[PDB]
RNA sequence: CUCGAUGUCGGCUCGUCGCAUCCUGGGGCUGAAGAAGGUCCCAAGGGUUGGGCUGUUCGCCCAUUAAAGCGGCACGCGAGCUGGGUUCAGAACGUCGUGAGACAGUUCGGUCUCUAUCCGCCACGGGCGCAGGAGGCUUGAGGGGGGCUCUUCCUAGUACGAGAGGACCGGAAGGGACGCACCUCUGGUUUCCCAGCUGUCCCUCCAGGGGCAUAAGCUGGGUAGCCAUGUGCGGAAGGGAUAACCGCUGAAAGCAUCUAAGCGGGAAGCCCGCCCCAAGAUGAGGCCUCCCACGGCGUCAAGCCGGUAAGGACCCGGGAAGACCACCCGGUGGAUGGGCCGGGGGUGUAAGCGCCGCGAGGCGUUGAGCCGACCGGUCCCAAUCGUCCGAGGUCUUGACC
């Protein structure tokens, strides 16, 4: 029913897609081994802070 | 601290016990006299009898509509501490289940049923 | 209308209680289990109170949570199997913790949560 | 508690303890035949004989059912809705009537007669 | 004539020969945290704080802003003009006498986002002979060649809770000098167990 | 202009301006005593009810009312409803027509779509900036919100008055309508809080429970939050300019006149005073505190790297704040959540054993039992570990060291 009028150029398309934009992923190193750890988490290696209870099999 | 605290306090201040009278009982129609007055400070130990209905509980509380068949149905609701009160004596029985707002009474009562409880 | 809100959950109260339980149960089975963010969070609150009666330790209590999980194996299993193991701390017998990844198709962030030994 | 159009009760020299009021007699913007107020109406219910008729007076507000909240935090509610019919001045209608006491009324005052008049149980 | 406070909760009380209801105002006692001398801020006045939330937590700046005339270890602070500081520390243990009239305000509890329904009065539209919108919805918004378009400032849906405001006159009712508290029978302007302030203006000739 | 398309009525909902202003006031005038009318000029401030019948707005009628205005905007409103309407076929007759068919005669029914692109409005954020880099408190030019009014009572029947009749000054009191907050109180809710119940398949027969009996099967009550029909409050003063209209001093009209000259009176209206926004008012930022003038690079170093945790962001965890987001307090030197615990307020005496009855159940241990958001205890659990960005803070002039 309300199909715009034309498209204020890629120009506009961008204006939008643009404010949009894609940021990046938070990370520091394993409180245990190394690599990237996002705040509270463990993983397929170290996997802990008090009992890996995880990784290797 | 906070609320609980401070407030608890101020009220304790004014109401103190609503006048230690802690005779609630669910049922019991019973009778009292509130200062309720007007016209030349005719504060009258007015006493109404009423079949015990409900209540509000905390600082401010209220001995609820106790319905009274006057010759039409008149239910009386009254604040508890509410310095307003003087005599407050029970007569009836603190019985019956399902708890208050048992207006069953005021509603379809029928003297008989009434007694039926 | 809405804002100041307590006990916060999803799906539908029946569905929920359903889960809470099913899960509480499966964990009881394995000490530690894997699901999604609050799945854990709240499941904590719950399986949580359960262990609470687990501890309660008595014919009655028993009768109750059983009321909820339905099935001896575990019934006793918990109530005596570990309920002791814990009977002595101040609750929080739950350890809810954020894994390494997010289930596929969506990236649903998950974790493992268990009886906190 | 209130109403505009109303099937209300009375019990004065009524044609029938019932009339339908249009609205409130107060500050041009009715919306509440309220406790202890004065308003307008005609009869709804019958009337053996009686000089009453199927007309319309105005009068004053008794009972209600939805909070009689008083100045002294006196509180009440009767599972009844009714007022007394008036003749001009206010001067009530009948010789007597079936009902009783309680502030709000007398308090409005103008109607002492109603006042001493409906006393005892009922 | 101003009091700084942590608004407690609302509750009922009694006065003379009748009950009625009040509210719980509580305020330790702010102090001359900053003064606008006039030659300083010719908008002369007093800014104060009235409590203290953890010290291990505190920006240097704060630490020394305080340093200034130095006072204590809090975070609750704000300002008001044309109000002398016949002190260098204030409580209300008298500061605010009862049986007096007051004016006051505070943060405004935070609503939601409801249209013609909320926000403004008149509960929506109607319901029945029409249900392709059942009961309520948005009024109308302008017109063809009148202004030739959509208007610019009539009420509108949504967010209408995260704000602040005040109430005109109210009563000072009572003073509890110990636990710096005061009962005032008030529109509990905004939450409770949170933030508020009181000020007194009213050359009101009845 | 419009027939490659402009939806016509009536109504709804949200309305916005207008004055020849209806109620409001300010008024000179009266054939004005008072009171009350009526007669014009000034002024839109707020305000400018319910029903009835009629598809009708108009209208006539009921009841009030201070009052219950005229009208501008395609007789505002279909990208926002409604759609009785008059206006596609039916069929109806009444009426013309030789009849086909027809009547702005009429009456019964009669398939109104809408995933917003633009500018526009409502909100909320991401920039980048108001030439140190910062945490926080302000002042507002300028813009926004609300300015009504009853009736009674106060001085009231001494004003007028032959008499019958009625006060300006002015002063109260409550109320209605309405706007702003808010739960104590009042009442409304409460998808799990508690309690009662039939039917049913399940547990293990008995109880004691369990899913289904619509997104809680039924029912009776029920916080806390949110919320009226419940509660506080408000529409003021009062300050200055003025509309009609009233005057002072005074000529030009060697008597006179408010009248250019110069001065005053005066309206619920205009600026302020009242709250609510607000330097992205590039014309502020004003004040406070604080890290250093941060460190390396080709002088023009207004670029790089650490610089400072000076500070903050990130992730976490919490929030009557909340679509996301930003706002807000916190991260274990904590109480932040959930947990637990004490307590409130809920339900209405549990589960079991025990006591009277063939039994039905009744009584006892029981006002027990079980509990979600409400006051607050206590690191029981989970707020670990970390990371990154962020002065050496515009131009200009004058002054001091
Ligand atoms: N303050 C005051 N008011 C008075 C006094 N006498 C009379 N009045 C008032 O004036 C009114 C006239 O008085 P009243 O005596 O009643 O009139 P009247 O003389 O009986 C009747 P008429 O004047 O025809 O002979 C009364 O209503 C009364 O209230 C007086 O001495 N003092």
């Amino acid at each position: 029913h309300p199909v715009p009028k034309k498209k204020t150029s890629k120009a506009r398309r961008d204006a939008r897609r643009s404010h949009h934009a894609l940021t990046p992923p938070t990370l520091v190193p394993c409180p245990e081994c190394k690599a990237m750890k996002p705040p509270h988490t463990v993983c397929p290696e170290c996997g802990y802070y008090a009992g890996r209870k995880v990784l290797e099999v | 601290m906070n609320r609980g605290a401070l407030i608890k306090l101020v009220e304790s201040r004014y109401v103190r016990t609503d006048l230690p009278e802690f005779r609630p009982g669910d049922t019991v129609r019973v009778s009292y006299k509130v200062k309720e007055g007007n016209r030349t400070r005719i504060q009258d130990f007015e006493g109404i009898v009423i079949r015990i209905r409900r209540n509000g509980f905390n600082t401010t509380f209220t001995v609820r509509k106790v319905s009274y068949g006057v010759g039409v149905e008149r239910i009386f609701p009254l604040h508890s501490p509410l310095i307003q009160k003087i005599d407050i004596v029970q007569r009836g029985r603190a019985r019956r289940a399902k708890l208050y707002f048992i207006r069953n009474l005021s509603d379809r009562e029928i003297r008989r049923k009434l007694r039926a409880d | 209308r809405h804002l100041k809100s307590g006990r916060k959950l999803n799906r539908h109260s029946s569905h929920r209680l359903a889960l809470y339980r099913n899960q509480a149960k499966s964990l009881l089975t394995h000490g530690r289990i894997t699901t999604t963010v609050p799945k854990a969070k709240e499941l904590r609150g719950f399986v949580d109170h359960l262990i609470h009666l687990a501890k309660r330790g008595d014919l009655h209590a028993r009768r109750l949570v059983l009321r909820d999980l339905q099935d001896v194996k575990l019934v006793r299993k918990l109530f005596d199997e570990i309920a002791p193991r814990y009977r002595d701390r101040q609750g929080g017998y739950t350890r809810v913790l954020k894994l390494a990844e997010r289930r596929r198709g969506d990236g649903a962030p998950l974790a493992l949560v268990e009886l906190v030994e | 508690m209130i109403q505009p159009q109303t099937y209300l009760e009375v019990a004065d020299n009524t044609g029938a303890r019932k009339i339908m009021c249009i609205r409130v007699l107060k500050g041009s913007n009715a919306k509440y035949a309220t406790v202890g107020d004065v308003i307008v109406a005609s009869v709804k219910e019958a009337i053996p004989r009686g000089a009453v008729k199927e007309g319309d007076v105005v009068k004053a507000v008794v009972v209600r059912t939805k909070k009689e909240v008083k100045r002294p935090d006196g509180s009440a509610i009767r599972f009844d809705d009714n007022a007394a019919v008036i003749i001009n001045n206010q001067l009530e209608p009948r010789g007597t009537r079936v009902f009783g006491p309680v502030a709000r009324e007398l308090r409005e005052k103008g109607f002492m007669k109603i006042v001493s008049l409906a006393p005892e149980v009922l | 004539m101003k009091g700084i406070l942590g608004v407690k909760v609302g509750m009922t009380r009694i006065f003379r020969d009748d009950r009625a209801v009040p509210v719980t105002v509580i305020l330790a006692g702010p102090c001359p945290v900053v003064q606008r001398r006039t030659p300083e801020k010719d908008g002369y006045t007093a800014v104060q704080l009235g409590f203290l939330p953890q010290n291990p937590k505190r920006v240097n700046r704060p630490l020394k802003g305080h340093f200034a005339k130095a006072g204590v270890e809090p975070v609750r602070i704000l300002r008001e003009i044309r109000d002398f500081n016949p002190e260098g520390d204030t409580v209300t243990v008298e500061i605010f006498k009862p049986g007096e009239r007051v004016d006051v305000t505070g943060t405004s509890k935070g609503r939601g986002f409801a249209g013609v329904m909320k926000r403004w009065n008149f509960a929506g539209g109607p319901d029945s002979h029409g249900a392709h919108k059942i009961h309520r919805h948005p009024g109308s918004i302008g017109n063809r060649k009148t202004p030739g378009r959509v208007y610019k400032g009539k009420k509108m849906a949504g967010h209408y809770g995260a704000e602040r405001v005040t109430v005109m006159n109210l009563e000072v009712v009572d003073v509890i000098p110990e636990e710096n508290l005061l009962l005032v029978k008030g529109a509990v302007p905004g939450p409770n167990g949170g933030l508020v302030i009181v000020r007194e203006t009213k050359k009101a000739a009845k």
